[PDB]
Order: structure tokens, then C-alpha cells, then sequence
């Protein structure tokens, strides 16, 4: 029937989707050899008798994480050559992932999405998980995104990109990858959700009270967010909103499709014992700047669109009261031409818990996705940081000798600056 | 499954309780050694945690089943005397079978059984009804944080029903 | 009832027939010592089509094994299912055909004629009515090509109103064992066009290549090479021994395929051939088989039908499966492969629901197809002939046993007159 | 081309394991 297709590009896209697919198979209760001891139809295809196979592609040019999943616990969950591995990395470059080593792998991945989308009609969209910071994630990710944009023109693409952060980058050529990636990611994707790193790490410090988590807890939290976002697609509820009715609410102009998100409550076994979490206070914690996973303070921002999907037992009566409390709050600001900026979605099924994770199970939670004006300073920081190393040609000889031309750096300057001026002309 | 036989467990004043005497109670295996500087520093915080948590309530919340990896009976009783909660006698081979069932041993792996990882002394592990681990309290693990890991305890969903 | 008479010819024919008698035997559920095991009416009620009684309940196949060297026939008694055949059904050659068509057909094979007729007529007239024959032989060597085509040149004019299907193993463009390639290939084929009812082309070079992507294994032995052939060997004649909603037999298969008497060379292929990694991950259904058997890359012959054009196609589906899902799904492949099919024949395909699935598999299909794509494989054999015949090379061994330069030039002239209709039926 | 033991990941390692273990 009606289905959705996932794509994972880059190493960050790999084990983020590993955290996603373990949680999807945990929610449906399916034992991950395929057997169950029709709501799974959109994320899993039936194979034979009782077996279910994920509808996703794994894609990274090194085999160090692709063969890790292949030899790992889900060898019999993921189909073996749904996973595509290359031979050499993109070496933290847009250029290698887009020009030379991308040819040998996009022809196979295009064959895999044709075999995965021609099986049934009624496709909702695509779920691309990638990293802007990844050389393969931005390199091979952008070549994949533009090819699926021209071929699949009128289909939507939910994107989840690991944006670089102000303090850490864990790459010296990192802002070079960031400017060029959004140079073409602006015009080909339909919607992209922005996820920084130590905003989530500070989330794990503050309200999850753990002082040294790893990429485990970075990927558990991203898996909760996408699952509560797509919870209306698989599971039935009181007020269901689907993929095609997200851009109509959150995207007022086709230029602006970059936005923040947060999930509440972020609690452990110490908090579910001690604090009551009602509808009027979980939305206040969701609108707290501490829960922001892009470390952007919205007080000097301005909200313009928000979808408040609640997962778990809630009623329309008390969620409308919680909406009215946020509107009457003086510190939070809205834009004057959007009197209605809250589009609440309601599900019924309780949020799941991964056994062994720090999260304690909660049966009402808020995922909220919010287009605002505050994104401008996050990207203008990225523009200023790039300009210092573009002053006297830092790390440009790798790109030039690869096959791109000096001037694609400069064209990406006024396209990100056009995105800067677009943010400040809607913030008036 | 009958994980603990009739003469298995050993509480204070040197009396015996079988497995049945622990229903509705959050049971945990403390694997400890007398000579480990980990356990010497970690035991007072278990003494404070077990005492205060249990005192704060109208029910008995947690038990601690002590399993010993010491050298002889004299070192067994010396570390036993500083400790009020449950335990198992060392010479009973029941200590050995749940030592290999939970991978908590003391770096003699290849002379005996030679499987892999040991995750040895110290560890406290809450367990379910059928001898299955319920969660790992991360004292020395990938989280490797001692002396405060008892706060991860989840005493409503880990019952010995 | 309807009797099919099987012949193993040459080293390749003996080895490929051994695997087919292994896959038919366990398809009918038969222990290799002769005793039937498996407890079903539906695999035993039609057993006389291929087999014969032995007044003990034992079943012996209607197969004669004929070969001019004793080497590879000693291997098939030594191998599994070697006790299944009749000892009289073997006929021996103690000399060994040394890759020469001349001693295959004229000189050394002449003294084995009086023994091979006496064993094929003995098996034929013992039944009430014969249906057809089915031989397996290769055009590469001498005892398969020359000694095998000598069988077609005699069995037809003594049993005129019958048919036979010859599964000819054809040589390679790239790899080359049996260094005298074009002489044995051409000398067999000009007889084979005139005097054989249909020819299935089987290509080793290509069937390594199915074994390198869709079955993708690194170490291909001759065992599973022949096992992939024996699937389409079995599927082309499955409804002779099995019931079905829409039936098919060999005589029908000829009537609605061959339009003109001088084209009867057919592609062959078996679907599904699912990779070992992909075994559990295919909820196998009719749409994905149809694209697999209308897939050029999955053809046992080393000819690409993208260049060619299917004159008539045929598909014997097998198993519990819907019948209109055969019908309008092939109307979909006509409407999408409009240029891949001949425009002066509408509805170019067979549909045939063999109601019995293959051995272990729920449902499958066997594709046989008259294609004009074989013209490129027939012309490279032609220029392989001419490149070595201008220099008169490797001719002294042939001429010493009663050849002629004249008889070689109607072999090439019948070769060119065989190719000739293919590019003007495009 | 160098061919290695089936317990290393080079070319198609997945079913250098399953039909013919080494
Ligand atoms: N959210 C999240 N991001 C990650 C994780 N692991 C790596 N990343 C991000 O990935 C970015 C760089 O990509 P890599 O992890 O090095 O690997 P890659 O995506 O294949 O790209 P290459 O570096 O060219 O190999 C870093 O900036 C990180 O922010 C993770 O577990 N979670
Ligand atoms: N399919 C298959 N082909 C074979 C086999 N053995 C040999 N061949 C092919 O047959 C050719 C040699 O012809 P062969 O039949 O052995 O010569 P003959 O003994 O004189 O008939 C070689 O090019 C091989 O590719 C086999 O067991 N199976
Ligand atoms: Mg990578």
C-alpha cells in the first residue's frame, strides 16, 4: 500500500539510521530476524511468510561501518545488498564525493531506489539522513539529492542533516564543506531539519544528567525525534498529519525550509519518579532554549511556524489550553503576518523505550518542529567562519586538483548570503 | 527456573532463605572483592544507598545478593562482617555458575573456560525473575563511572515477580 | 503412453545428462538405487514418460549413453546415481575421438553405428507409441559434435513422423578450450539446420556469467554449471509428466514457435536464479519473474537480445499461481518493449501453467524463445571459419579421414544461408 | 588478484562463508 523510503548517506547517516531501525522494529514488536512472535507497511515490506525487511539503503564509501552493520546483529534484518559500500573515502571533501569517486556508486544506488519504489504506488516521500560535516555525507549526498530531485520532481524529501556547531567541528576543512553543501542543498531538497551536536550533548548533560555519553545517546535522541514525527504515518491516532501536510504548514515560502526541533521530556529514572509532566509544562520545556538542538536562543529569534505533535494519551481539550498558554507568554515572539502559528497533531499510542538506554518510558511526549528567523545567526556564523580561511586560500588545492574550479567557492558565497538577506526580510 | 536452591542464600545472623523469599523485591547481584581498591571505596556508598532508600518507604525496596571473588574463607568472612545484606557462600558452586552466566570473572579465562570479555570486579546487576539481567548499573563499563552509578537504579520495572 | 528417449552424447553431454537424471529422480522422489520414496500420486502417476519398469518396481531411465572414449563414462558410474541407468544402455568406444569431426561422423563412428541403432530401437519399439527424443551434446569436441550429429542424420529418416529436441552446447568468443573450434561447430550446424526439429542453444561462456552476477559465486565447478542447465532442461518438458490449467508439450511447442522450416534455434533460460544473499528477501511473485525472464543479462546464450528482436517467445510457468497474472502482465511487456518484438505478429508469447512447482520452490518459469539475436553469434562463428580456412589451417587431420574442400564450402554456404533470413526478418 | 581467507572482508566476503566454509 502507501509506503515511505529511507536513504542513509555518510557514516553519520549510517549509525543514526541504525538507531532508527532498531527502534522501528522495537515498536512493531518484530523480532529482528524478520519474524513477528498492517501498521508496519510503510516502513517494512513483507517477504515470504512472517518476515519483514526494512525499506532503506545504507550508503557510505568506506566499508568500515557498512560491513560493521553487515557482520553485526542485524545481518538477517537488512538485506545484504540493500547496503552499498564503496572503496575509498571522500577525504572530507565535497569535491571527491561529487565528481570522481561518486560515479561508481550512484549508478548502483539509483538502481536500488528504482527497485524499491516500483513495487507499490502511493509513495509518501524520502527520508534522507546525512551529515553536512561528512565528506561523503555532503559529497555523495548532494549528487544523490540533485539526481532524485530531477527524476522524482513532485515527491517530498524529509532531510535530517548534522549541521556543524560553533565550538566543535572535528574537522579543519569543516566550514568549507558546509558552504558548498548548502549551495545546492538550498534548491533541491523540499524540507531539511537542522541538528547541531553539543546542543544535544548539553541536553544529555542537563536534563538527562549524564556527564559522558557517546554516539549511543546522540543516536537514541535522534531516533526518538524521527519516530515521533512519523508516528502518524504508521500508527493511528486522534488527529493524524502525514508527510504531504508538513510543508503546507511549516514552509510559507519555498526558499525557507530550514528549521529547528526539540523533544520533551528528556528524562531518566530519577525524573519519572519525582516530577509530574502535564500538557501545560511539557510544551513549556519543549519551548525552553535549553531543549533546542541547534543551541540557538529564540529570544532574539522570531517563531513563524510550529507543528506540535503529541505522542501518547492526550485530549484535544487540554492541548488547546497549552497552546493558549504559549501564545499568552510575553517572552516568545511571533511574526505579525501569521496569527496562527501552531498546528497540533495528536497520536494515541505511547512512546517506546529502548531497553538499556537512559530514557525512562513516558506515555505523553512532545516533538515540535519550528521554522523561525533565529536560523539566520546560526548560518551567518558559518559564513563568517568560512571567510577567514578563504582570505588566503586555505585547503583549496585539494579541491582544485580534484576537478572543481575556483569560483564555485565564490558562487556559494552569494547564495548563502542570499539566504541571509532572505531571513532578515521575513523577520521585519 | 529455580535459580537459587534451598540452601543457597545467606543473610545476616547466619540464616538461610530460599529464592521464594524475595518476591516483589528489587534483587541485585553485587560481585565484589575484598582486596580491590574499587570495592573498598564503593562499598560505603552501597551501604548508604541500600540503607537510606530502604528506610525511605513503607515497603522493602531492594536486596543485594553478594557474590565473592576473594581468596579464602578468612577473607570471605572479614569482608562479610562489614555488610548486612544477603550473600552466597563462596565454596558453593552456585557462585561459579552465575559467574559464568553473567561474565563477571577475575582474569584466569583461558586456563578454565576460555571465552572472552570479563567485566570483573566491581559490578552490581539487577536481575529479573528467570535469571536474566534486567539492567547494568554502569560502575566500570563503557560509561566507567563509579561511586555514583547506583542512581541509575530503576526500582519499579525491575521486580522479582 | 508418451515416451521421450534421452541420449547422452560426448563428454559434455554425458556430464550434463548425469545431473539432469539426478534432478528428475528427486523431483519424482526416487532413491538412486531405484526404489521410489515420497508418497504422492502426482509425482508417480506419470513416471513412464521418462522411465521404464523392471518387474520389481524399479525404474530405469530411457537414456542411452554413447561416447567414443571410456574416460568420462567411467566417472558417471563412479559418481552418484550411477546405478540408476541400464548397463546395456551404455555403448563403449575404446579409441577416443581426438577433437576431429571426421572420425566422429565418417570413419571411427561408423563401426559404432550398428550398436547404437540396436539400443535406441530396442528402447523405442518396446513402448506403444513414441512421442519424441531429447539429446544433449556439445559442438566443441569430436565425440559430441561429429559423433552426435551422426545420430540426427539417421534417427529422423527411420522415425519420420516424430520430433526431437537437441540441447547443443555452443562454443565461446572469449575463452577457448578445444582449439579446433570453428571446424567442429560448422560441421555440426549445417546438418543440424536441415534435419533437426528444434535446437536449444546453451553457452558455457555466458552461463559462467549468470553464475557471476545473479548467482555470483567465485568458484564455479562443472556441477552447478550443469545444475543451472538442468532446471530449464526440466521446465521445458514439465507438462509432459504433470497436469496443468493450460498445457504444453514438445510437439505443440514446435508448432507455435517455428514459422519457417530453416529457423529453429532457440534461446533458453530459467527464472528465478536468486542470489544466496537474496534468498529470504524475495516474496516471489509473478511481476518479478516476468522482468527476470524478459531480462537480457539473464540469458543462457551469449547473445544480447537488445541488438536482436524476439520473433516468438514462450514461458512455461510452474506452480500454484494466478493465470491472468500471466496474461495482462505479458500484455504490459509488449506495450513497454514495443521495439523488442516483431510487429507483424501480435501476441508473440506462450502462456503455459504447468501446475507443478519446481523441486522445493513455490513457483518459477522456464523461458524459451525464437530470437533473431543469434545472428551475431552465428556470424562470429562464420568469420572464425573463414579466418582459419583462408590459411588452410588444421585441415590435414580432417582430410586424411575422407574430407573434401568441397564439403567444407557448402558447410559455410549453409552457414551463410542460415544467417541470411535472420537479418531480413528484422 | 590476491584471494584471501573467507574470514576477511574483501570482495564478496558474505558468502565466501555460507556455501563453502573454509
Ligand atoms: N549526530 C551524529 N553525528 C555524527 C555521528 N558520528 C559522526 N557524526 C558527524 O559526522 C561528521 C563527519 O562525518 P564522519 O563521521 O567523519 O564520516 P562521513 O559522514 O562518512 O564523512 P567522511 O568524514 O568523509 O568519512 C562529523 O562532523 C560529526 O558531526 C553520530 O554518531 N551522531
Ligand atoms: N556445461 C559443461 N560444459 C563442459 C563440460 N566439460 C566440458 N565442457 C565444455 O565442452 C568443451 C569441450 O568439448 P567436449 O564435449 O569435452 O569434447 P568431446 O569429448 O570430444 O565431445 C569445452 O570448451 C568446455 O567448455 C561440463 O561438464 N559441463
Ligand atoms: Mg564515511
Amino acid at each position: 500500500m502507501r509506503e515511505v523510503i529511507s536513504i542513509h548517506v555518510g557514516q553519520a547517516g549510517i549509525q543514526i539510521g541504525n538507531a532508527c531501525w532498531e527502534l522501528f522494529c522495537l515498536e512493531h514488536g518484530i523480532q529482528p530476524d524478520g519474524q513477528m512472535p498492517d501498521a508496519f507497511n510503510t516502513f517494512f515490506s513483507e517477504t515470504g511468510a512472517g518476515k519483514h525487511v526494512p525499506r532503506c539503503v545504507f550508503l557510505d564509501l568506506e566499508p568500515t561501518v557498512v560491513d560493521e552493520v553487515r557482520t553485526g546483529t542485524y545481518r538477517h534484518l537488512f538485506h545484504p545488498e540493500q547496503l552499498i559500500s564503496g572503496k575509498e573515502d571522500a577525504a572530507n571533501n565535497f569535491a571527491r564525493g561529487h565528481y570522481t569517486i561518486g560515479k561508481e556508486i550512484v549508478d548502483l544506488s539509483l538502481d536500488r531506489i528504482r527497485k524499491l519504489a516500483d513495487n507499490c504506488t502511493g509513495l509518501q516521500g524520502f527520508l534522507m539522513f546525512n551529515a553536512v560535516g561528512g565528506g561523503t555525507g555532503s559529497g555523495l549526498g548532494c549528487l544523490l539529492l540533485e539526481r532524485l530531485s530531477v527524476d522524482y520532481g513532485k515527491k517530498s524529501k524529509l532531510n535530517f542533516c548534522s549541521w556543524p556547531s560553533p565550538q566543535v567541528s572535528t574537522a579543519v576543512v569543516e566550514p568549507y564543506n558546509s558552504v558548498l553543501s548548502t549551495h545546492s542543498l538550498l534548491e533541491h531538497t523540499d524540507v531539511a531539519v537542522m541538528l547541531d551536536n553539543e546542543a544535544i550533548y548539553d541536553i544529555c548533560r542537563r536534563n538527562l544528567d549524564i556527564e559522558r555519553p557517546t554516539y549511543t545517546n546522540l543516536n537514541r535522541l535522534i531516533a526518538q525525534v524521527i519516530s515521533s514525527l512519523t508516528a502518524s504515518l504508521r500508527f493511528d491516532g486522534a488527529l493524524n498529519v502525514d508527510v504531504t501536510e508538513f510543508q503546507t504548514n511549516l514552509v510559507p515560502y519555498p526558499r525557507i525550509h530550514f528549521m529547528l526541533s526539540s523533544y520533551a521530556p528528556i528524562i531518566s529514572a530519577e525524573k519519572a519518579y519525582h516530577e509530574q509532566l502535564s500538557v501545560a509544562e511539557i510544551t513549556n520545556s519543549a519551548f525552553e532554549p535549553a531543549s533546542m538542538m541547534a543551541k540557538c536562543d529564540p529570544r532574539h529569534g522570531k517563531y513563524m511556524a510550529c507543528c506540535l505533535m503529541y505522542r501518547g494519551d492526550v485530549v484535544p481539550k487540554d492541548v488547546n489550553a497549552a497552546v493558549a498558554t504559549i501564545k499568552t507568554k510575553r517572552t516568545i515572539q511571533f511574526v505579525d503576518w501569521c496569527p496562527t502559528g501552531f498546528k497540533c497533531g495528536i497520536n494515541y499510542q505511547p512512546p517506546t523505550v529502548v531497553p538499556g538506554g537512559d530514557l525512562a518510558k513516558v506515555m505523553r511526549a512532545v516533538c515540535m518542529i519550528s521554522n523561525s528567523t533565529a536560523i539566520a545567526e546560526v548560518f551567518s556564523r558559518m559564513d563568517h567562519k568560512f571567510d577567514l580561511m578563504y582570505a588566503k586560500r586555505a585547503f583549496v588545492h585539494w579541491y582544485v586538483g580534484e576537478g572543481m574550479e575556483e569560483g564555485e567557492f565564490s558562487e556559494a558565497r552569494e547564495d548563502l548570503a542570499a539566504l541571509e538577506k532572505d531571513y532578515e526580510e521575513v523577520g521585519i | 527456573l529455580i535459580l537459587f536452591p534451598e540452601g543457597s542464600l545467606k543473610n545476616s545472623n547466619n540464616t538461610v532463605i530460599p529464592q521464594s523469599h524475595l518476591k516483589g523485591k528489587s534483587v541485585a547481584l553485587y560481585f565484589a572483592d575484598g582486596a580491590d581498591p574499587k570495592c573498598a571505596s564503593l562499598l560505603p556508598f552501597l551501604l548508604n544507598y541500600y540503607r537510606t532508600m530502604n528506610e525511605g518507604g513503607a515497603n522493602q525496596k531492594i536486596e543485594i545478593i553478594f557474590v565473592s571473588l576473594d581468596r579464602d574463607r578468612e577473607a570471605f568472612e572479614s569482608h562479610r562482617a562489614h555488610m548486612p545484606w544477603l550473600s552466597i557462600d563462596l565454596e558453593n558452586p552456585l557462585t561459579e555458575i552465575l559467574k559464568r552466566h553473567f561474565r563477571v570473572m577475575k582474569e584466569y579465562e583461558v586456563p578454565t573456560y576460555g571465552y572472552g570479555s570479563r567485566t570483573g570486579v566491581p559490578s552490581v546487576i539487577v536481575i529479573g525473575s528467570d535469571g536474566r539481567e534486567a539492567q547494568f548499573l554502569p560502575i566500570c563499563s563503557g560509561l566507567e563511572e563509579g561511586d555514583r552509578a547506583l542512581l541509575r537504579w530503576d526500582w519499579r520495572n525491575t521486580k522479582f515477580a | 503412453m508418451r515416451e521421450i528417449v534421452h541420449v547422452q552424447g560426448g563428454q559434455c553431454g554425458n556430464q550434463i545428462g548425469a545431473k539432469f537424471w539426478e534432478v528428475i529422480s528427486d523431483e519424482h522422489g526416487i532413491d538412486p538405487t531405484g526404489t521410489y520414496c515420497g508418497d504422492s500420486d502426482l509425482q508417480l502417476e506419470r513416471i513412464n514418460v521418462f522411465y521404464n519398469e523392471a518387474t520389481g518396481g524399479r525404474f530405469v531411465p530411457r537414456a542411452i549413453l554413447m561416447d567414443l572414449e571410456p574416460g568420462t563414462m567411467d566417472s558417471v558410474r563412479a559418481g552418484p546415481f550411477g546405478q540408476l541407468f541400464r548397463p546395456d544402455n551404455f555403448v563403449f568406444g575404446q579409441t577416443g575421438a581426438g577433437n576431429n569431426w571426421a572420425k566422429g561422423h565418417y570413419t571411427e563412428g561408423a563401426e559404432l553405428i550398428d550398436s547404437v541403432l540396436d539400443v535406441v530401437r530396442k528402447e523405442a519399439e518396446g513402448c506403444d507409441c513414441l512421442q519424441g527424443f531429447q539429446i544433449t551434446h556439445s559442438l566443441g569436441g569430436g565425440t559430441g559434435s561429429g559423433m552426435g550429429t551422426l545420430l540426427i542424420s539417421k534417427v529422423r529418416e527411420e522415425y519420420p513422423d516424430r520430433i526431437m529436441e537437441t540441447f547443443s552446447v555452443f562454443p565461446s568468443p572469449k575463452v577457448s578450450d578445444t582449439v579446433v573450434e570453428p571446424y567442429n561447430a560448422t560441421l555440426s550446424v549445417h546438418q543440424l539446420v536441415e534435419n533437426a526439429d528444434e535446437v536449444q542453444v546453451i553457452d558455457n561462456e555466458a552461463l559462467y556469467d549468470i553464475c557471476f552476477r545473479t548467482l555470483k559465486l567465485t568458484t564455479p565447478t562443472y556441477g552447478d554449471l550443469n545444475h543451472l542447465v538442468s532446471a530449464a532442461m526440466s521446465g521445458v518438458t514439465c507438462c509432459l509428466r504433470f497436469p496443468g490449467q493450460l498445457n504444453s508439450d514438445l510437439r505443440k511447442l514446435a508448432v507455435n514457435l517455428i514459422p519457417f522450416p530453416r529457423l529453429h534455434f532457440f534461446l533458453i533460460g530459467f527464472a528465478p536464479l536468486t542470489s544466496r544473499g537474496s534468498q529470504q528477501y524475495r516474496a516471489l511473485s509473478v511481476p518479478e519473474l516476468t522482468q527476470q525472464m524478459f531480462d537480457a543479462k539473464n540469458m543462457m546464450c551469449a547473445s544480447d537480445p537488445r541488438h536482436g528482436r524476439y520473433l516468438t517467445a514462450s514461458a512455461m510457468f510452474r506452480g500454484r499461481m494466478s493465470t491472468k497474472e500471466v496474461d495482462e502482465q505479458m500484455l504490459n511487456v509488449q506495450n513497454k518493449n514495443s521495439s523488442y518484438f516483431v510487429e507483424w505478429i501480435p501476441n508473440n508469447m506462450k502462456s503455459s501453467v504447468c501446475d507443478i512447482p519446481p523441486k522445493g520452490l513455490k513457483m518459477s518459469v522456464t523461458f524459451v524463445g525464437n530470437s533473431t539475436a543469434i545472428q551475431e553469434m552465428f556470424k562470429r562463428v562464420s568469420d572464425q571459419f573463414t579466418a582459419m580456412f583462408r590459411r588452410k589451417a588444421f585441415l590435414h587431420w580432417y582430410t586424411g579421414e575422407g574430407m573434401d574442400e568441397m564439403e567444407f564450402t557448402e558447410a559455410e554456404s549453409n552457414m551463410n544461408d542460415l544467417v541470411s533470413e535472420y537479418q531480413q526478418y528484422q | 588478484m590476491a584471494i584471501h581467507v573467507s574470514r576477511t572482508h574483501r570482495e564478496d566476503y558474505i558468502r565466501s562463508l555460507t556455501p563453502r566454509p573454509a
